[PDB]
């Protein structure tokens, strides 16, 4: 069975022989993504720096969302306390 | 104390309080593709060139509500435009489907990934798609 | 204390994009030379003896 | 007193922003909703311990499960019980 | 070498200012080591109510920083020491009885729950103010979660569990040549003083009480083994010391070392064990007397990374960290409090004032004068060459 050794090792050898072959437009390739990633991190439309942007943008929602229903929380306790101190006020005060 | 809730609390105790090793912590399902990251999501929808929007992570999804609606991410992820995200569910299972239809035969899944491991290291090597 | 932590939330936010920026740039830099010393590494043909 | 009420007053936080959001949604969301450990925000660790303050040392335990797994269920029925001991603990507490 | 003076109104000078970053994480006081345990994070909760109610947040900009990473961890502490802080818990430790004899662990250092995410937010804070540092952001740098400078690298030792100064100064050093770190809690800096103790990028200097105490270690005579011998300064001092004999002492030690050491990056440690009125320190520092020392590290002007540390008694490790932190803005508040939710705990007239007490001064200037003069000599092994360009530190 050591075709199939045969056939493995000649495909990665023609992956090896391509790429040594094309290496050369194989390059700009690489160079043209680098330079329009620059260009388009220098702007902001970025598709991966618009891609978290609106998850940092997400999450400071979240927060005010829970600032807002933690001061509704936070002034009902200060009301309850306040009616429980004069009622005990008042009605103490006439039993006295 | 009555030979019921005993073994009950008995269980309750046995199945919470462990020494916590790493080789207990529960693993998903491979098939089951929320449970992954939301960026690898977004990496295979854009690698295949899917049409799907992009995913609401959890504070976005948890950020809708009538007090949560008055907020600059739900007006700008629900009012008429092309961005509009989604919940995480959609695009999993877009990808889900794209995952068990289209399909792949060795000879060239298995080389591909030998030149892969072999070159982790290297910058300048064969992009097997891009 | 809710006027505080409203400003406390809006300037998080603010270092976080900021950063977000600067280290998405450094690392497409990084891998410009990088690319480069690999291209150039494959033009030896006598490499050095020690 | 301080440690006990002002670690109540986290988990009420949280436990508030869920229940605003389930009060709008559907039932088919309501059936497919699940909240990871942490239940949306940075700490993992002190909902668990108010909880099994307020209930049981023992039977906190599955009331976090359902918590985790049901939390359209779960989560305006716990909600309930820690602003009732908010209520009783700062009551002792501005008494002492 | 030591002549003793009065001590002068604290005082801020208008030829410098700051860009505060201060670093908070409103999860920080929510832990709690135990029923009776003298240690409470709630205090610098306290604190932060006061920096919020003084108007004192809308001149400096204030952080959460992400926890720090189990692997930014072991960058100091061994695997098993870390894997064990990891897995430990209040409810299983009778699986770990090895671990918890072996790594210093049950009665002055227990287990609570929340303890390695505790850990997590003190190294943090303490790393990202570093790393915010480097980057030429900011100039101090707060955070009073950190400061648990007690912890051993394999070891937990004296409240602490993480060495978190020892992180901060790790990446303070990947950008700077020679670090200094000042310590004047009233226990003795030892985590951080073993940590560097053969090297010379780092010049350690401790202000403590040398006696029947704790830990134990830092003699006059204890300076650096190896290459980094005369890089480990300790001055021991006794009961009773106060304002005006404590700046006396620093003042000169900390100047000589500015001109001999050149540091060009400062980490300070204000513990509060060493104010008067603490339950486990035994020194008579009023708030002026703790405070002026900031003021004094401040006064030089380079890169400062201000931690926490000691402080046992709430009330005055809140005040006194207010107050250094309105100095570190220019600004010398007003020392009436106002109405905050802990307007209690600050009786009995609800002022920002620390108090000393009569207690009799056990120091006196001879004792003094050796332990200065003793120091000022092995403290001229520690220059640079002649020959190598600075950047004007
Ligand atoms: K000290
Ligand atoms: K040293
Ligand atoms: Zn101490």
């Amino acid at each position: 069975k050591d075709k199939r050794r045969f056939n493995i090792e000649s495909k990665v050898n023609k992956i090896y022989q391509n790429f040594y072959s094309e290496r050369d437009n194989q390059y700009k390739d690489r160079l043209t993504a680098l330079q329009t990633d620059l260009t388009s991190l220098h702007q902001g439309d970025n598709g991966q720096y618009a891609r978290q942007v609106r998850d940092l943008e997400e999450e400071r929602d979240l927060e005010l969302v829970r600032l807002r229903l933690f001061e509704e929380y936070r002034v009902s306790r200060s009301g309850i306390e306040f009616q429980e101190d004069i009622e005990k006020a008042k009605a103490e005060h006439e039993k006295l | 104390l009555t030979a019921a809730q005993q073994q009950y609390i008995k269980n309750l105790i046995e199945t919470h309080i462990t020494d916590n090793h790493p080789d207990l912590r529960p693993k998903s399902h491979p098939m089951d593709f929320e449970e992954y990251t939301d960026a690898f999501l977004r990496r295979y929808k854009d690698h295949f060139q899917l049409d799907v929007p992009d995913n609401l992570t959890l504070q976005g999804y948890l950020l809708g509500s009538k007090l949560g609606a008055k907020t600059y991410s739900y007006k700008r992820n629900t009012q008429g435009q092309h961005d509009k995200r989604i919940h995480k569910r959609d695009l999993a299972n877009v990808v889900r489907r794209h995952f068990d239809e289209h399909s792949i035969k060795e000879t060239d899944c298995i080389p591909q990934f030998i030149y892969k491991v072999k070159n982790q290291k290297k910058k300048f090597k064969m992009e097997f798609r891009g | 204390e809710t006027i505080a932590t409203r400003t406390f939330i809006h300037q998080d936010f603010h270092k976080k994009v900021t950063d977000l920026r600067a280290r998405l740039l450094n690392r497409t830099t990084q891998t410009w030379y990088d690319i480069n010393k690999e291209r150039r590494d494959m033009d030896i043909v006598i490499p050095d003896v020690n | 007193y301080d440690f006990y009420i002002e670690s109540n007053l986290r988990t009420i936080q949280c436990l508030e922003t869920i229940v605003n959001k389930i009060e709008n949604m559907t039932e088919n969301e309501k059936a497919n909703f699940k909240l990871p450990p942490g239940l949306g925000h940075t700490s993992m660790t002190i909902y668990k311990k108010v909880i099994r303050k307020v209930y049981d040392k023992e039977r906190g335990f599955e009331i976090i499960d359902a918590l985790h797994e049901h939390p359209a269920v779960t989560a305006p029925v716990v909600l309930k019980r820690l602003k009732q001991k908010d209520e009783e603990w700062r009551r002792a507490q501005r008494e002492w | 070498v030591y002549e003793a003076t009065p001590f002068d109104p604290i005082t801020v000078k208008p030829s410098d200012k700051r860009r505060v970053a201060y670093f908070y994480d409103a999860d920080v006081g929510n832990y709690a080591y135990g029923a009776g345990h003298p240690m409470k994070p709630h205090r610098i909760r306290m604190a932060h109510s006061l920096i919020m109610n003084y108007g004192l947040y809308k001149k400096m900009e204030i952080y959460r920083a992400k926890p720090a990473t189990k692997q930014e961890m072991c960058q100091f502490h061994t695997d098993e020491y870390i894997d064990f802080l990891s897995r430990v818990t209040p409810d299983n430790l009778e699986m770990f009885k090895r671990e918890s004899v072996k790594f210093n662990v049950g009665d002055d250092c227990p287990v609570f729950d929340g303890l390695y995410e505790y850990c997590s937010i003190s190294g943090g804070g303490s790393m990202e103010g570093a790393a915010r540092l480097n980057r030429g952001k900011c100039d101090v740098a707060v955070n009073y979660a950190g400061g648990l400078h007690h912890a051993k690298k394999s070891e937990a030792s004296g409240f602490c569990y993480l060495n978190d100064i020892v992180l901060g100064i790790i990446e303070l050093l990947r950008y700077h040549p020679r670090v200094l770190y000042i310590d004047i809690d009233v226990h003795h800096g030892d985590g951080v003083e073993e940590a560097f103790y053969t090297t010379d990028r780092v010049m350690t200097c401790s202000f403590h009480k040398y006696g029947e105490f704790f830990p134990g270690t830092g003699e006059l005579r204890d300076i650096g083994v190896g290459a980094g011998k005369n890089y480990a300064v300790n001055v021991p001092l006794r009961d009773g010391i106060d304002d005006a004999t404590y700046r006396s002492v620093f003042e000169p030690v900390i100047k000589k070392i500015m001109e001999w050491y050149q540091p060009s990056a400062v980490v300070l440690q204000c513990g509060g064990d060493s104010l008067s009125g603490d339950r486990l320190g035994c020194f008579n520092l009023s708030m002026e007397g703790h405070a002026n020392c900031v003021n004094y590290v401040k006064s030089f002007g380079i890169p400062m990374m201000v931690v926490g540390g000691g402080g046992y008694t709430m009330r005055n490790v809140a005040r006194t960290w207010c107050f250094e932190t309105g100095l570190l803005n220019n600004v010398v508040l007003d020392k009436d409090l106002p109405y905050n939710e802990y307007y209690e705990y600050y009786g009995p007239d609800y002022k920002l004032s620390v108090r000393p007490s009569n207690m009799f001064n056990v120091n006196t200037p001879e004792y003094l004068d050796k332990v200065m003069t003793n120091i000022f000599a092995n403290l001229e092994n520690t220059k640079y060459a002649p020959s190598v360009q600075l950047n004007h530190t």
